[PDB]
């Protein structure tokens, strides 16, 4: 029903993970500010595709794509997933 | 391309017919292999099993594979036709001795360490 | 487990399942079909015989090095069955004789065996115990062979109250006395039936299914105190099994009905055989007693087995007892015959 | 070098290179090397589809005549792309020589049977096609020769394990014999004996 | 250097009885369980140690080409005995 | 202390600026299971055992004798999974035995985070199983089955998680190391005034630490040895 | 004449292994480590194929090691880590590959021994 974890597969040099990139670079530092309690796993990636992970209560799982994404787009699905929605 | 050489058929459509042409002949001989063996098999069992076999084979696409498996199987034929196999040969394809080994998680790990 | 008791390998004929068997009764009918099922996994069975080691060599090639060790016992002597019973965790008793000798009447293999094995077995810390009776076995039975079954399971259940008792009703299989019993009577000219068969129904069990309970039933852990009983899937009246019987051997058949006082006599008169008798008084009563129905006890689909019709495993017991005309037969081709089913 | 060492030839050395550069100006199109060894043996390496004229040519010329074959026999070599390398030997009585050529082939090409040119080989090419698995075209009466009724594999590849996949027991209950998947009372012990220092100098390849 | 363990089963210069509860003794009722009464360890334990008036000795086993491989045993520690690795021979200079 | 050395790494970069891939911070690991168990999001320590005491205990390997029977509430069910009779075994009430790192095919990530796989030497001894088979069918016979049954949907699974762990013998990896000490400089935690002492004082400590280790005969010969001259 | 297949290479069909051993079955490609015991390097040449290691009991009578495992002794040698994955590719094995390791060129040089003002200066030769 609620949010345990978030998982960040970024990929370290591959362009379609530049824009996640640039989150991390800058805006991950207060969304950690914000969130003290949420454990938002940072990891990389093989040559596949960036993803982001969001688990719920019961070990219910679903993943989002990333590809491509600018830092504007990566934060206003994070704040999507940590919102009451989708 | 690819460059290969064949060895009956050059097509998947000429395979497919030797493979229809072997199933007549086992199926036609059958009731033979029955008599003459003195299995205690009927005779619905034995093309059953002769299904079985050409249906283990159905996933390959290429024709000399095809063209090997087809020689494989005449030569299997001509051997029983001829009783140069025994009925422990014949009896061979139904393992009537072999106990069932489980296929599902839980047994497999109560019995041992293999998968 | 005892680390040198826990089952190694995959099951086959070197692996080690963790059973050591005690079967007496070994070098009968369904002796030699438990040695092979047992001999099969890796299990250490050991054979007591009294008999010529002869009669022992077809069950040499049932295990593997050392799987298999034979000893000498008798079955009035205690010291010997604790000898024999000192190492398995698991005893079977499969002893009986189907006709009195002189040195052993029914109740000495049938109660006081029995009892004897269970008592020594107990005493010895045997983890299970597995015998057999018969389905129809009952304190006011006509044969008396029945009545030492019960009085038997009885005297086993109270010396080994854990004890497993399974109760078979006419095993069929290629060295069985029943199969054979009605193939014998072509030589004299006409089959002689009580009441012409009419008025039995039979349910006989294939030897492999026996087997197969047996073997079960030892690697079940809740099988500890049961009672079960073990049939075949169809019910026959003796007549139509008698005509099926004759129908898979091609031979012509002939019944007539034979006065019971008559076919006593003819038993008592076979009985006085010094060897083997072809049939006795016995023989004749249980012959023509119908099956029990026991539908509280649970029974081979309870174990995993599922029953083999006799239409199955007809001929591989028959085709020895066809001429030479018929020899090549096909297994399909004698029509099942009629079962009486509820 | 004179007690112990294997003693040279280097008449049969010549004589053996030279009839080895005849064969290969006569029959361009299907040979490809040709090599003599230190012991004085001539081997000729062709291409598949000259095993028949390379074959029959050695057999009829005047200068050849190698009216016997001695033994043929295959080489599985899994490393290369075509695994079975097939071995021809022939005696020549007229001249005293032998011969050795060879060919390759892999799991699903045949080979022209050679049954026309020696009447030999039909048990070596049955021989072959039952220990390796390779086809022979044409052959008159190809089936298996050495393994067992409904034996399926081929045991003399490299893949084949040593003591295969089934064993064979006599079962009481169904009063035959039968096959069952192979289980060892004590599994065969691999032993690593190679030396980890070189032996033979001049065989070193390049270190690539 | 023969003894039996509390199963009254012999046990061998190698040491090993079957345990209490193992089945495998069952093997040996009926028959004998055969064991080797001649104990090499106790047998070399008696030789009396040989006094030689050199630091380095020698040692082949007696017989020549009948023994084994010949080697050279040092006696400087004082503290103990030269033995033989082959044989077991056991070999001191003259102390004290 | 962390917070405090990271403050001389920053001061470090600043000062000197980055010469490029150099990663002046580094932490040094002492336990095999360490860094996979925090690529795999498990929470370091056991504190939250201590603040949440729970009826249901699974101990997997555990054998530190961190939480004891004093720490948790009475009638907690405690199961223990593992390969060695030690500190975790006798306190439990199911005993599930495991293989050790000798009898399977598993995963270990290092202190450089490179991830390699141990082999099958020998399979386990009498009934003893993989650990994860162990809780693959532990699942089944609960009712919430696990998704994979062999052990490349384990792998796949594992790089589901982290895909990190993996990708065998790579050890390159990104540095964040200026939004860690951002988020470090949040909190002043107050340092102690006890000196720093390691617990592998001297050699004889070295030798026994483990569980494998405590059972083994040589290393208690090597204690003897190192305590006692003779 | 020629056909014009058009499909990956696979003979498993062929081999007669029976499936649990071709499904169930991992091999490893490797060039296996030098012992450590020894200096040679002779035996790092060529690239090696084997099985996984399956189980090995205790035979009740002798004590000797018993297998049920047919795979448990092949090794199988390749020139190069292509030939021997297509090997096994084309054989219809899962396997594991692992690139060759060589020991790294080192700087060596008798007269640092005896540095004037360096710590490799040896205490004893
Ligand atoms: C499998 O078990 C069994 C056996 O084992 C092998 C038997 O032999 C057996 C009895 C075996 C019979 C064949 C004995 C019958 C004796 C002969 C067939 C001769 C019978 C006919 C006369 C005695 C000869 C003269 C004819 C008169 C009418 C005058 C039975 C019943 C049996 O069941
Ligand atoms: N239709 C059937 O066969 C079914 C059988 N019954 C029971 O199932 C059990 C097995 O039947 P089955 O195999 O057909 O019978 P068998 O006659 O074929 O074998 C009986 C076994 O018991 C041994 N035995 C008999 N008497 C003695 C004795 N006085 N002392 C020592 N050993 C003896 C025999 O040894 P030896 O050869 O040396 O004499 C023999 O091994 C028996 O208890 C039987 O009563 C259950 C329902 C029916
Ligand atoms: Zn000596």
């Amino acid at each position: 029903l609620g949010l345990r974890e978030i998982r960040i597969h970024l990929c370290q040099r591959s362009p379609g993970s530049q824009g996640v990139r640039d989150f991390i670079e800058k805006r991950y530092v207060e969304l950690k500010k914000a969130n003290p309690d949420l454990p938002i796993l940072i990891r990389e990636c093989s040559d596949v595709q960036p993803k982001l992970w969001a688990r719920y209560a019961f070990g219910q799982e679903k993943n989002v794509s990333l590809n491509n994404f600018s830092a504007d787009q990566v934060t206003r699905t994070l704040e999507n997933v940590l919102s009451g929605k989708a | 391309g690819t460059s290969v050489k064949p060895i009956f058929s050059r097509d998947m459509n000429e395979a497919k017919r030797r493979v229809r042409e072997l199933y007549r002949a086992w199926y036609r001989e059958v009731p033979n292999t029955v008599h003459l063996f003195q299995l205690d098999i009927s005779v619905k069992q034995g093309r059953d099993k002769v299904r079985e076999m050409f249906m283990k084979n159905a996933h390959v696409t290429d024709p000399r594979v095809v063209d090997l498996l087809v020689i494989k199987g005449k030569m299997e034929l001509e051997e029983t036709i001829n009783v140069w196999k025994q009925r422990t040969h014949i009896m061979r394809f139904f393992h009537e001795t072999e106990a069932p080994r489980p296929t599902d998680f839980l047994s497999k790990f109560y019995v041992g360490h293999d998968p | 487990l005892h680390h040198a008791l826990i089952p190694h390998g995959k099951g086959g004929r070197s692996s080690v399942s963790g059973i050591v068997a005690t079967v007496f009764g070994a070098t009968g009918f369904l002796g030699r079909y438990v040695v092979n099922h047992l001999g099969r996994m890796g299990s250490q069975v050991i054979v007591p015989y009294r008999c010529e080691p002869y009669d022992t060599m077809h069950l040499r090639p049932m295990g593997d090095l050392g799987q298999i060790i034979f000893m000498e016992w008798n079955g009035k002597d205690k010291d010997s069955i604790r000898k024999v019973v000192e190492h398995s965790n698991v005893v079977i008793n499969l002893v009986g004789r189907e006709w009195e000798t002189k040195n052993f009447d029914f109740e000495d293999v049938f109660v006081k065996i029995p009892h004897a094995i269970a008592q020594v077995s107990k005493e010895a810390g045997v983890e299970k115990l597995i015998h057999i009776s018969h389905l129809n076995a009952d304190i006011k039975s006509p044969s008396r062979y029945l009545r030492s079954k019960a009085v038997g399971e009885k005297e086993v259940r109270a010396a080994f109250p854990e004890a497993t008792i399974i109760k078979p009703s006419d095993i069929f299989g290629r060295e069985d006395r029943f199969l054979n019993y009605f193939a014998s009577m072509r030589w004299f000219g006409g089959v002689p039936l009580i009441s012409l068969g009419k008025e039995t129904v039979k349910q006989p069990v294939y030897i492999v299914d026996v087997s197969k309970g047996i073997i079960n039933a030892i690697k079940d852990p809740d099988a500890k105190g049961k009672t079960f009983a073990f049939v075949g899937p169809n019910r026959y009246l003796l007549f139509d099994l008698v005509q099926y019987i004759f129908a898979v051997a091609y031979r012509p058949f002939l019944p007539y009905p034979l006065p019971h006082f008559a076919y006593r006599w003819v038993g008592r008169l076979f009985e006085v055989s010094p060897f083997e008798p072809w049939t006795t008084r016995d023989k004749v009563e249980r012959v023509h007693m119908s099956d029990m129905t026991l539908p509280h006890l649970p029974g081979l689909e309870d174990l995993g087995i599922q029953a083999t019709p006799l239409e199955l495993k007809a001929i591989e017991v028959l085709r020895r007892h066809r001429t030479y005309r018929w020899l090549t037969s096909e297994m399909e081709d004698v029509k099942p015959a009629k079962t009486v089913n509820i | 070098t004179r007690p112990t060492i294997r003693p040279r030839n280097d008449v049969v050395h010549k004589q053996l290179s030279a009839f080895g550069q005849y064969v290969a100006e006569i029959l361009p199109k299907y040979v490809q090397q040709v090599q003599v060894s230190c012991f004085n043996e001539l081997e000729i390496f062709i291409h598949p589809d000259g095993v028949i004229p390379v074959l029959t040519f050695l057999r009829d010329h005047t200068n050849a005549q190698f009216k016997s074959l001695a033994d043929l026999t295959a080489v599985d070599v899994p490393t290369r792309q075509n695994r079975f390398e097939i071995v021809y030997n022939l005696l020549s009585l007229r001249f005293n020589s032998r011969i050795r050529v060879k060919t390759y082939t892999d799991e699903l090409t045949p080979i022209e049977s050679s049954v026309t040119v020696y009447k030999a080989a039909n048990w070596y090419e049955r021989e072959i096609w039952d220990m390796f698995g390779v086809f022979f075209a044409n052959h008159p009466d190809l089936r298996r020769i050495l393994t067992d009724y409904g034996f399926e594999g081929h045991p003399f590849r490299k893949d084949f394990p040593l003591s295969g996949y089934v064993e064979l027991r006599y079962d009481d209950e169904v009063k035959r014999v039968v096959a069952e998947p192979v289980e060892l009372a004590q599994e065969f012990r691999k032993f690593d004996l190679n030396s980890p220092w070189e032996a033979f100098p001049a065989y070193r390849q390049p270190p690539e | 250097g023969v003894r039996t363990s509390p199963t009254g089963e012999k046990v061998t210069h190698t040491g090993q009885a079957y345990d209490d509860g193992d089945y495998r003794r069952v093997r040996f009722s009926d028959r004998q369980k055969e064991v080797n009464e001649n104990f090499a360890i106790d047998l070399i334990a008696e030789q009396p140690v040989s006094e030689v008036g050199s630091r380095v000795i020698s040692c082949d086993g007696g017989g020549g080409a009948l023994g084994h491989p010949r080697v050279y045993i040092n006696l400087d520690k004082e503290t103990k005995t030269g033995t033989c690795g082959y044989c077991g021979l056991q070999f001191r200079q003259p102390h004290h | 202390i962390l917070a405090a050395v990271s403050n001389i790494a920053q001061n470090i970069r600043l000062s000197s600026g980055v010469t490029g891939d150099w990663k002046v911070m580094n932490i040094l690991h002492r336990i095999a299971s360490q860094v996979a168990a925090l690529d795999l999001g498990y929470k370091p320590g056991v504190e939250a055992i201590r603040k949440n005491p729970p009826k249901v205990l699974f101990l997997l390997g555990a054998d530190g004798g961190c939480i004891t029977r004093q720490d948790l509430p009475k009638d907690c069910f405690i199961i223990y999974q593992g390969h060695h009779g030690d500190v975790g075994a006798p306190m439990a009430d199911v005993i599930l035995p495991g293989a050790a790192y000798t009898e399977k095919s598993a995963t270990y990530v290092n202190t450089e985070g490179r991830a390699q796989q141990t082999k099958v030497a020998v399979t386990p001894p009498g009934l003893a199983r993989e650990d994860w088979k162990i809780i693959r069918a532990l699942s089944e016979i609960a009712g919430m089955t696990l998704p994979y049954d062999t052990l490349d949907q384990v792998r796949s699974r594992l790089e589901e998680v982290s895909p990190n762990l993996v990708r065998y013998d790579d050890v390159e990896g990104a540095n964040y190391f200026q939004q860690a000490n951002e988020l470090s400089k949040l909190v002043n935690q107050q340092l102690l005034a006890d000196p720093l002492v390691p617990p592998q004082l001297t050699i004889k400590d070295f030798y026994m630490t483990d569980s494998i280790s405590r059972a083994s005969q040589t290393m208690a010969k090597c204690v003897k040895a190192v305590t006692e001259g003779i | 004449q020629l056909i014009a297949v058009d499909e990956k290479l696979d003979i498993t069909t062929l081999t007669g292994v029976p499936e649990e051993h071709i499904k169930t079955r991992k091999v490893r490609i490797f060039v296996p480590a030098r012992n450590n015991m020894q200096s040679g390097v002779n035996n790092t040449k060529k690239w090696k194929m084997e099985f996984d290691t399956r189980e090995r009991w205790e035979n009740p009578l002798m004590g000797w090691s018993s297998t049920a495992d047919p795979l448990s002794n092949l090794v199988l040698t390749f020139s190069t880590k292509e030939d021997a994955v297509a090997f096994a590719e084309k054989n219809g094995w899962s396997f594991d590959v692992e690139e060759r390791k060589v020991p790294k060129p080192k700087s060596k040089s008798y007269g640092a021994n005896f540095s004037w003002n360096k710590r490799t200066r040896v205490s004893t030769k």
